[PDB]
């Protein structure tokens, strides 16, 4: 091509990028990549706010699990099926909310906000380390707990050149398939020794010992990229180029006026501005008194500084990379800036929705992907334990049937009304013409028919005991 | 001075060797946990 | 018959080393302590300082 060579007469002739694969490119500086970018996420208030829509929206306050397991693959009763998925339902509600936090070790954590710790380490860091253990305390009925562990925990031992199957704390195979980990112990304080340990990622009898979640961009990516790394230096400099504008606004505005009378300084103030009326260096303070208005002789002259308007363009620059860096982090302006302005409700739906679009998809490709994880690593402790009955009739085992009998997802959530009304008539609209189902719109709304039925039938037969009214179902 | 000079080949010929002695005889690797290091045999004789 | 490794035993080695630093250290300030509540007078001085 034209482009591709050099450019439109030299142009980019000095630019040659280093064609290089993934690992190459984020490798020799993973460590102060990541440092960077969790600096800019601690420090600054717009990606704050950024990770902040993103544990928030990603997941929201609730994460309800929904499960169906694959009965016609099983040869399973649809009925059979369906009676140990209400089992294993109640025993997840029994067990992941439960208010001991003993869930996960630390005891600090409940299951919906160690989802959300994990996808904001995936958003901010590029990556998600989760482990699973069996505890030997015989105090609990379930003996699994789990721990998030941050990427700057797992490292290549010495830091030295990184080698072909080691890949900076990772073992590949020959397919490059990744089967173990180096963990670190915690750094702090760093200055007592600092010690490694290999880790499996899968237990060698099927169960997952440790759980590794991230978007690989390109084969062989051992390691993911936060989205940060396209725009930490075009926010630095923001934040850097706002802290300035704030001090030269300060800076312009303490000054105001300017004596330029030839006596002394103290003789001038007192003959000019005022002050004096000393009790008994620190210059003069002036008395703050109302209008007053000096006399002056030939070599005398009081100038009030003009200064300068203080925002000269700067609010709209900086309106302008706060667009560029929305781009980069996929999220709307609005929400991002606090700026609703001038907007067309058409526009602003338009953004939302391709915002909630962007969103929904994340929580599909690792919330998803991370819960179905630990909730197969509590289902294999659940069924050996045999809580819960698997049926007798099973074509396969657990063994081999881990991802038939763990085919569960979960809602966040829901897409929250922009209007409320117009939802509501779509919904309505779409089950009165059979074009949803009562599923559909209950996950949208972030609800389950299930429970909700179970609560229609109660409330009912509630009214029914009152004498109060039969409500709009009946018969 | 006017001299582009464009480059198409970047030819080593550097060197020309192959051990082939750490798979002949020495298969089998064993680094130290210690500094000593002993090694034995047994010799077969009689009268 | 059991002997472990020298990273290991590096790693004891520092440990042993950290503990008698600390040592070190807080006998110098029982030192100061039963200078100070014993005549209250009380010079701090040595080669180099």
């Amino acid at each position: 091509y034209h482009g591709g060579g050099s450019g439109f007469g030299g142009q980019l002739r000095s630019w040659n990028p280093p064609s290089e694969s993934v690992d190459a490119a984020l490798l020799p500086n993973f460590t102060r990549g990541n440092a960077r970018a969790d600096d800019l996420v601690r420090n600054n208030g717009y990606a704050a706010n950024a990770i902040q829509l993103h544990q928030d929206h990603i997941v929201g306050s609730f994460f309800r699990l929904s499960h169906r397991p694959s009965w016609r693959y099983l040869g399973i009763g649809e009925e059979e099926a369906r009676a140990f998925s209400r089992e294993v339902e109640a025993a997840w509600k029994e067990f992941a909310e439960d208010d001991c936090c003993c869930i996960d070790v630390e005891r600090k954590r409940t299951f919906t906000m160690m989802i959300r710790e994990g996808v904001a380490m995936h958003a901010f860091n590029g990556e998600l380390f989760v482990q699973a253990t069996w505890d030997t305390s015989s105090s609990r009925l379930f003996r699994t707990q789990f721990r998030m562990v941050s990427p700057k925990r797992i490292s290549n031992p010495n830091n030295t050149g990184d080698s072909r199957n080691c890949r900076a704390g990772v073992q590949i195979n020959d397919s490059g398939a990744a089967l173990g980990y180096y963990v670190s112990e915690d750094g702090y304080p760093g200055w007592m020794p600092q010690k490694w340990t290999w880790i499996p990622r899968e237990l060698p009898g099927g169960r997952a010992s440790f759980i590794h979640v991230f978007e690989p961009v390109e084969d062989g990516q051992t390691r993911g990229a936060n989205v940060f790394y396209s725009v930490m230096e075009q926010m630095k400099m923001l934040d850097t180029l706002q802290n300035t504008q704030l001090q030269s606004a300060i800076v312009k505005a303490m000054y105001a006026a300017t004596i330029e009378s030839e006596l002394d300084t103290q003789s001038a103030m007192d003959f000019i501005l005022g002050a004096n009326s000393q009790e008994q260096y620190a210059a003069a303070p002036v008395r703050l008194g109302g209008a007053k208005v000096p006399h002056l002789m030939p070599g005398d002259s009081l100038n009030l500084q003009t200064a300068q308007d203080t925002d000269n363009g700067y609010s709209v620059f900086e309106q302008s990379l706060l667009r560029y860096i929305a781009a980069g982090l996929g999220v709307s302006y609005e929400q991002l800036s606090r700026n609703y302005a001038q907007m067309s409700y058409s526009t602003a739906r338009a953004s939302a929705n391709e915002s909630w679009a962007y969103f929904m998809g994340r929580r599909k490709f690792v919330a998803s992907r991370q819960a179905s994880q630990m909730f197969l690593c509590w289902l294999e402790e659940a069924i050996v334990r045999r809580v819960v009955t698997l049926p007798s009739k099973a074509r396969f085992s657990f063994q081999e049937a881990r991802s038939a009998w763990g085919n569960c997802d979960w809602i966040g959530s829901g897409r929250m009304a922009i209007d409320g009304l117009k939802e509501v008539q779509e919904a309505v609209m779409l089950i009165e013409a059979g074009l949803s189902t009562y599923e559909k719109e209950c996950a949208k709304r972030g609800d389950d028919y299930q429970e909700i039925f179970a609560q229609q039938v109660r409330e009912t037969m509630e009214r029914r005991a009152a004498g109060l009214k039969p409500p709009a179902w009946a018969a | 001075m006017y001299t582009t000079a464009q480059l198409l080949a970047a030819n080593e010929q550097k060197f020309k060797f192959d051990p082939l002695f750490l798979r002949l005889f020495f298969r089998e690797s064993y680094p130290f946990t210690t500094e000593k290091v002993y090694l034995s045999q047994i010799p077969g004789l009689v009268n | 018959q059991n002997l472990a490794d020298p990273a290991y035993r590096r790693r004891r080695i520092i440990m042993q080393n950290m503990r008698d630093e600390e040592l070190a250290i807080a006998q110098v300030e029982e030192m100061q302590a039963v200078s100070a509540v014993l005549k209250g007078k009380y010079t701090m001085t040595g080669e180099a300082f």
